[PDB]
RNA sequence: UAGUGGCCUACCAUGGUUUCAACGGGUAACGGGGAAUAAGGGUUCGAUUCCGGAGAGGGAGCCUGAGAAACGGCUACCACAUCCAAGGAAGGCAGCAGGCGCGCAAAUUACCCAAUCCUAAUUCAGGGAGGUAGUGACAAUAAAUAACGAUACAGGGCCCAUUCGGGUCUUGUAAUUGGAAUGAGUACAAUGUAAAUACCUUAACGAGGAACAAUUGGAGGGCAAGUCUGGUGCCAGCAGCCGCGGUAAUUCCAGCUCCAAUAGCGUAUAUUAAAGUUGUUGCAGUUAAAAAGCUCGUAGUUGAACUUUGGGCCCGGUUGGCCGGUCGGA
């Protein structure tokens, strides 16, 4: 047998499945980012389990610890990577003070919307999907994305499968060949 | 003093003291004597399955009001008799005796549901084929 | 039912009769429309029965 | 393979193989796979050497369209492919005459069906051949 | 488990050998083609002893071919289609019940559907299901597949305890039968 | 278990051979000869995925039976053939050379020299002795009797040991200011003019050990090597001498000074 | 013996272990990293990809050999059990793929040495060790199941605040829309592969809501979500625990309708958590279960108080900044 392969399990069920006021608020992030489940939510949820579980870890021994000075010093050097967590307010104690939608917005599931060519959180939900979207070469084809601070600048559409222009498409010439132009075939 | 030694060496009597006072613990008595594998007629299981005996004689240990279909039934991993009973209750026309079950508790290893003695176990899968989609008038629900 | 005759498709017939159950009305827009439509329920006024209430909607 | 971009980088030119092996770039853009033997006979006049010495795996795509990363080889002579190319892929190119097998389980009972007789076996073709017939 | 090795040796008695052990076997398709004269000798193409031989024009319906590799006497009951008189009524000795599944005629809901309400509701001995189609494995060439699922879900649609039905273009298949009465 | 072993399973080689994880279900199991099993490095694990002159192993043999690649002035042709620590190996190639001396991660790495020491080699006295017809003799780490020493050198010392014939034309004492190689342990790699000894009669005879950096460690002292002078060592050590920088500073090196 | 040795053997000595728990008994006991944990400690499990041990159905025994008390080696016993021409004659799937039986409970009698390697006299041969394909809702990951306007208004604002001028903007009713637009799926094409599948690729073809439609469990409290309407009025029902229906049922059968999680939700047992109900941290004994009838006592567990302070000479690693001569730093 082979070297065995290791997997996580990435996402937090609650305690309280029947806890109103939490699926209340819960709710409340669902329409407005355009996303698909509580899932969704739990994704962002256990992230911020390890992250807030390590920088709670790491206050604990005092500096002078070389630890505490390498490996603090590279998670508080990578969230600001993707755009999430500001340069301004790093010294690992605002990020026990950021949240869900923070996390949530630094995603091309957003940054779609919020920076021009967006037209809705479902019409550019459904061209994530219809790959009408671009970073620098390659369509980023998961709304989830996470967009790494530098390739917002570099949004651009697919040269392929227009709205980017270069072409026409798969029901143009059922129409377009019997109506837009050949209703004198 | 608290009724305890504390002293940095006494620790000879704790783990022994301990020791004598788990056995006052319900489940840790339970547990190490293996008296789920010398009684408890699932033997530690989950599940069984085993032949219908007949119909069930209601002998009243609290309440649900009827002759309640249910089902004496004989396991055939072990063969200890033991009472049993359906959900969705009625519908007694379609399987004959000494035909097949699969059980699984009610919640609590039973206990108490009806007014039937020792119903614990409620039926899953009758000769292979299931209840949920045969209450849902794909098939049909047994008899004893 | 009709195996080769109706449902040995995975789905183009679910039951796709123009005939509908209900007056056609069945489009629960399925997934992330679904608890879009539901976010509009719950978001935009409304309210129904003074804070503590019983149980699907209807009148007091 | 419009815009053709052949781009030979991460050269190694293995002198103790007589090889220059390297992977390879191709922008395909607006059509589809660049086959073996078809790059095969375009690499190979402009870097250096001939179309038998040319070898080609890798070679899949990246995601979207153009770009595909293969892997090729170019020897520096002819019968070096004779014998240090794995034979699959002169099959797969014709530089090699397929010598067709049978199986590999009808090979491993013809092994076990002549492991039951020691020597070779000419005299039971007149030893058994004869008295039984009565 | 003694005990339970001797409950593994008296049920050993009746079913094994052949000085009265040969068993009905009674093949009645859901369709009115599949004809089981090749289902005789089509699918026994694999066994390849001469249960071949007699498989004749001069009917028998006591097929006592020992076949020479599961040893063991036989008996398959090859009735017409229309005689349903017997179908339902020898089938008191009748252990092996074979059904004849094909999608070239949709198995019909008075015909085959009503044979399947007909030899069920009697109470299915033993159903161990056989696709007997010769002319059904090139309807489609573009992952053809289908032409067995529906089929093998059909089997489960009333009388689930057959997990796969099986295609007559494999080789064991057909002294899986033997392996299936013996 | 009935003799011996002859297979070595993946994730039970030593970590410095740096295999991955994936590709594979086995490791090429070095064979008996001049060295451990445990610090090996056979002919394999250089050529074709370090070196990456073979792409797999019918290629590295492809080499082997081709009388190319030469470890110590012979023309050694086995796969699985322990080439260890100190050995110099030379190409028949485009004729480049190299050595088989560690970084400071406790792994070997590419190091191509000269050819006034691809000539030689060097070695641990492991012993010194007195056998057949009152001959002394030294045996070296690796495998080499040695006969006819010099009586003033005893154990623990260090060789030079040439390759064309295995002739002594050198050595180093043991005391204080002697640059120095560890050999095992943890500080693998390291250096540093050692400070003093220490006896314990019946068990380990540990060392105090300074380095470049002024930066003591205590080794044992069956893994102390000791091959110099303040500042003279003999042979051409690779890049980055050894000294072992902290994961702090290269944070610093391969973040701060390389990333701009 | 390869060798230490009560390992034996021949004479001697009378020892050795133990309430600091001997010895005996049970284990649903193969030992070490793992798991569920998550304030911490504690708890329970570990057959399982690695290391070490053991066995080839159970006990023996021996050969060859550097190496075996070897079983895809051998001899014998014991338990099985094949063909037979009735004369041995043959045999160990706790290897791979399959079968039977047992369960609740677990894959296809495929392809191939291309790879990781191993063996051989050896670049060449062999390898069910291994890799790839088939079954596969174990467990895990990312994501289908659909757009934005116009038009009839309702308003909240609000426009210029001469607001008292109409709608710039939206909440839905709008099934009236409006063309453009696409994938799951079929395909040349070649890559892909030892040979094929697929999967990044790719031209041709396939969408309008009847499309190509996401189910699963609930709907009295814990526990969101109606006291809506019919048949039901102890008749079944409903109940993990409590609680209703005797006819004004929020709790019954149904119709709606709604609530959650979402290709995923239940159920059964087992453990963990909350459980200071195992308590060393960290319980409780006047009456709620729990202080004994009162002394003496050994092992154990603890055991009174005392042993070189205050200050001088400087070294200044660090800080306060009136210094700011560097304009974040000595």
């Amino acid at each position: 047998p082979r070297a065995p392969r290791t997997y996580s399990k990435t996402y937090s069920t609650p305690k309280r499945p029947y806890e109103s006021s939490r699926l209340d608020a819960e709710l409340k992030l669902a329409g407005e980012f355009g996303l698909k489940n509580k899932k969704e939510i739990y994704r962002i949820s256990f992230q911020l389990s390890k992250i807030r579980r390590a920088a709670r870890d790491l206050l604990t021994r005092d500096e002078k610890d070389p630890k505490r000075l390498f490996e603090g010093n590279a998670l508080i050097r990578r969230l600001v990577r993707v755009g999430v967590l500001s340069e301004d307010k790093k010294k690992l104690d605002y990020v026990l003070a950021l949240k869900v939608e923070d996390f949530l917005e630094r995603r091309l599931q957003t940054q779609v919307y919020k920076l021009g060519l967006a037209k809705s959180v479902h019409h550019a939900r459904v061209l994530i999907t219809q790959r009408h979207i671009a970073v620098g070469k390659q369509i980023v084809n998961i709304p989830s994305f996470m967009v790494r601070l530098d390739s917002e600048k570099h949004i651009d559409f697919a040269p392929t499968s227009p709205f980017g222009g270069a072409r026409p498409g798969r029901v143009a010439r059922r129409n377009a060949a019997r109506k837009a132009e050949a209703s004198g075939e | 003093g608290k009724g305890k030694p504390r002293g940095l060496n006494s620790a000879r009597k704790l783990r022994v003291h301990r020791r004598n006072n788990r056995w006052a613990e319900n489940n840790y008595k339970k547990r190490l004597l293996g008296t789920a594998f010398k009684s408890s007629p699932f033997g530690g299981s989950s599940h069984a399955k085993g032949i219908v005996l007949e119909k069930l004689g209601i002998e009243s240990k609290q309440p649900n009001s009827a002759i309640r279909k249910c089902v004496r039934v004989q396991l055939i991993k072990n063969g200890k008799k033991v009472t049993a009973f359906v959900p969705n209750d009625g519908c007694l026309n379609f399987v004959d005796e000494n035909d097949e079950v699969l059980l699984a508790g009610f919640g609590r290893k039973g206990k108490a549901k009806g007014d039937i003695p020792g119903v614990r176990f409620k039926v899953v899968k009758v000769s292979g084929v299931s209840l949920l989609a045969l209450w849902k008038e794909k098939k049909e629900k047994p008899r004893s | 039912a009709k195996v080769h005759g109706s449902l040995a498709r995975a789905g183009k017939v679910k039951s796709q009769t123009p005939k509908v159950e209900k007056t056609e009305k069945p489009k629960k827009p399925k997934g992330r429309a679904y608890k879009r439509l539901l976010y509009t329920r719950r978001f935009v006024n409304v309210t129904l029965v003074n804070g503590k209430r019983r149980m699907n909607p209807g009148p007091s | 393979s419009d815009a053709v971009t052949i781009r030979t980088r991460k050269v190694i030119s293995n002198p103790l193989l007589a090889r220059k092996q390297f992977v390879v770039d191709v922008l395909h853009p607006n059509r589809a796979n660049v086959s073996k033997d078809e790059l095969r006979e375009k690499l190979a006049e402009v870097y250096k050497a001939e179309k038998d010495a040319v070898s080609v795996f890798g070679f899949r795509t990246q995601f979207g369209g153009g770009k595909s990363v293969g892997f090729g080889l170019v020897y520096n002579s002819v019968a070096e492919a004779k014998k240090f190319e794995p034979t699959y892929r002169l099959v797969r190119y014709g530089l090699a005459e397929k010598v067709e097998k049978a199986s590999r389980q009808q090979r491993k009972q013809k092994k076990n069906r002549d492991k039951k007789i020691f020597g070779t076996g000419k005299r039971l073709a007149k030893k058994v051949a004869r008295r039984n017939a009565d | 488990r003694a005990q339970r090795i001797l409950d593994s040796i008296e049920n050993r008695k009746l079913f094994e050998g052949k000085n009265g052990a040969a068993k009905i076997i009674t093949i009645v398709p859901l369709v009115n083609d599949l004809d089981p004269l090749d289902i005789l000798y089509k699918l026994l193409k694999c066994a390849d002893d001469e249960g071949i031989m007699v498989q004749e024009v001069d009917s028998k319906r006591i097929f006592n071919v020992h076949i020479k590799k599961f040893k063991s006497n036989l008996k398959i009951i090859i009735p017409d289609m229309t005689n349903f008189l017997n179908i339902l009524d020898c089938a008191k000795v009748a252990d092996f019940v074979v059904f004849g599944l094909s999608g070239v005629q949709e198995v019909d809901e008075e015909f085959g559907e009503q044979i399947i309400r007909a030899l069920e509701l009697q109470g299915i001995a033993s159903y161990i299901g056989v696709i007997s189609n010769l002319s059904a494995v090139h309807e489609k060439e573009k992952f053809q597949l289908d032409v067995k699922q529906s089929l093998e879900s059909y089997f489960k649609h009333f009388f689930p305890s057959e997990e796969r039905v099986y295609n007559l273009e494999k080789n064991s298949d057909a002294l899986n039968v033997l392996r299936t009465l013996c | 278990a009935r003799g011996p072993k002859k297979h070595l399973k993946r994730l039970a080689a030593p970590h410095h051979w740096l295999l991955d994880k994936l590709s594979g279900c086995y490791a090429p199991r070095p064979s008996a000869g001049p060295h451990k099993l445990r610090e090996s490095l056979p002919l394999i694990v250089f050529l074709r995925n370090r070196l990456k002159y073979a792409l797999n192993g019918r290629e590295v043999k492809a080499i082997l039976m081709q009388r190319h690649v030469k470890v110590d002035g012979k023309v050694r042709t086995d796969t699985t053939y322990p080439a260890g620590f100190m050995d110099v190996i030379t190409l028949d190639a485009t004729n480049e050379n190299f050595r088989l001396v560690y970084d400071v991660k406790g792994r070997f790495a590419v190091h191509r020299i000269t050819d006034e020491e691809a000539s030689y080699k060097l070695g641990k006295v492991k012993k010194v002795q007195l056998g057949k017809k009152g001959v002394p003799y030294v045996v070296t780490h690796d495998g080499r009797t040695i006969r006819y020493p010099d009586p003033n050198i005893k154990v623990n010392d260090t060789v030079k040991i040439d390759l064309a014939s295995g002739k002594i034309t050198d050595f180093i004492k043991f005391d204080a200011g002697k640059l120095v190689y560890v050999t095992g342990g943890r500080n693998l790699g390291r250096i540093g003019t050692i400070v003093h000894k220490e006896r314990h009669d019946g068990g380990f005879d540990l060392v105090h050990i300074k380095d470049s950096l002024d930066n003591t460690f205590v080794t044992r002292l069956n893994n102390v090597f000791v091959i110099g002078e303040q500042g003279k060592p003999y042979i051409s050590l690779p890049k980055g001498k050894g000294i072992k920088l902290s994961i702090a500073e290269e944070r610093d090196r391969r973040r701060a000074q390389q990333g701009l």
